[PDB]
């Protein structure tokens, strides 16, 4: 999972 | 600028995020967004003009922030849906299984359902706990944008999820998407904010 941003 | 949920804003002339919701703190105008978007005092711009700065944020742990705007900004109780708008009416939290939509500058307005609550995201920066998961798709740049029911109950702001190599999770089936949002209730109480409604 990654935050989102751009 | 007219502040509507879902539109683009930039942070320190670099990163892009989306507005979550117009809010007020006493006479101060603001918008709620994702904490990952900026640090305290970072400069937010809309269409190239300075509109305010980050007044507070928490990230990782939680994923929230609010930007205090100049008095010249116009707050609106609306979220972008294409060229149309969804009116914000309140912040009743929907339950698991309810339909919800999100708005952001990269994938526009996408809908799905809420699939789980209290989910932990292990981002590289550290874990973010207590997020709600939905299966509406999203992409890089949607962070901070509005999550709302079609009836206008604001749910929270876009935090993150399982973006694929094309920068979004819209190319994988709803069943495989994990799109996480920070609940709005705790952000309104933590910072003493009132949602703008219509």
């Amino acid at each position: 999972a990654a935050p989102x941003x751009a | 600028a007219n502040i509507v949920g879902g539109i683009e804003y930039s942070i320190n002339n670099a990163s892009l995020c989306s507005v979550g919701f117009s809010v007020t703190r006493g006479a101060t105008k603001g918008f709620v967004t994702a904490g990952h978007c900026g640090t305290v005092n970072a400069t937010a711009r809309i269409g190239g003009a300075v509109v305010g700065t980050f007044a507070a944020r928490v990230f990782p742990g939680n994923d929230r922030a609010w930007v205090s705007l100049t008095s010249a900004q116009t707050l609106l109780p609306r979220v972008a849906n294409g060229s149309s708008f969804v009116t914000v009416r309140g912040s009743t939290e929907a339950a698991v299984g309810a339909a919800v939509c999100r708005s952001g500058r990269t994938t526009g307005y996408q809908c799905g359902t809420i699939t789980a609550k209290n989910v932990t995201a292990n981002y590289a920066e550290g874990a973010v706990r207590g997020l709600t998961q939905g299966n509406a798709c999203m992409g890089r740049g949607d962070s901070g944008g509005s999550w709302i029911t079609s009836a206008g109950q604001a749910q929270g702001v876009m935090s993150g999820g399982n973006v694929q190599s094309n920068g979004n999770n819209c190319g994988i089936p709803a069943s495989q998407r994990s799109s996480l949002f920070e609940r709005l209730q705790p952000i309104l109480s933590q910072y003493g904010l009132s949602l703008v409604t219509g």
